[PDB]
């Protein structure tokens, strides 16, 4: 699994000089999601003799 | 005056910022003292009047 952060969000606003304050901006996403991986396989056979 | 009248005294003035209240933007200062007064023996003074 891994991260996928989304987006930032907006936090700063440029407020007046004059609030004691600031105002809540939008938050951002993580989206840990996860992926699997596959398996790659076969056989193969001989004689004996008919190898040497 | 020494003993007819005593002014107590418990903590003087004291000046300090008010962590909470205050931003990073404003300041909040608060102040304050703690004191008082009482009379001694009654019978040490005298008052004149017309």
């Amino acid at each position: 699994t891994y991260m996928k952060i989304a987006d930032y969000g907006q936090l700063g606003e440029y407020t007046c000089d004059a609030k004691c304050d600031a105002e809540f901006g939008e938050p951002g996403n993580i989206r840990h999601l996860e992926g699997k991986t596959y398996d790659y396989r076969g056989v193969f056979c001989f004689n004996r003799k008919n190898l040497q | 005056w020494k003993t007819a009248f005593y002014a107590v005294e418990k903590r003087p003035m004291f000046f300090e910022q008010y962590e909470g209240g205050s931003s990073a933007w404003c300041v909040k200062y608060q102040f304050g003292a703690e004191d008082g007064g009482f009379v001694g023996c009654c019978e040490h003074g005298r008052i004149l009047q017309i």
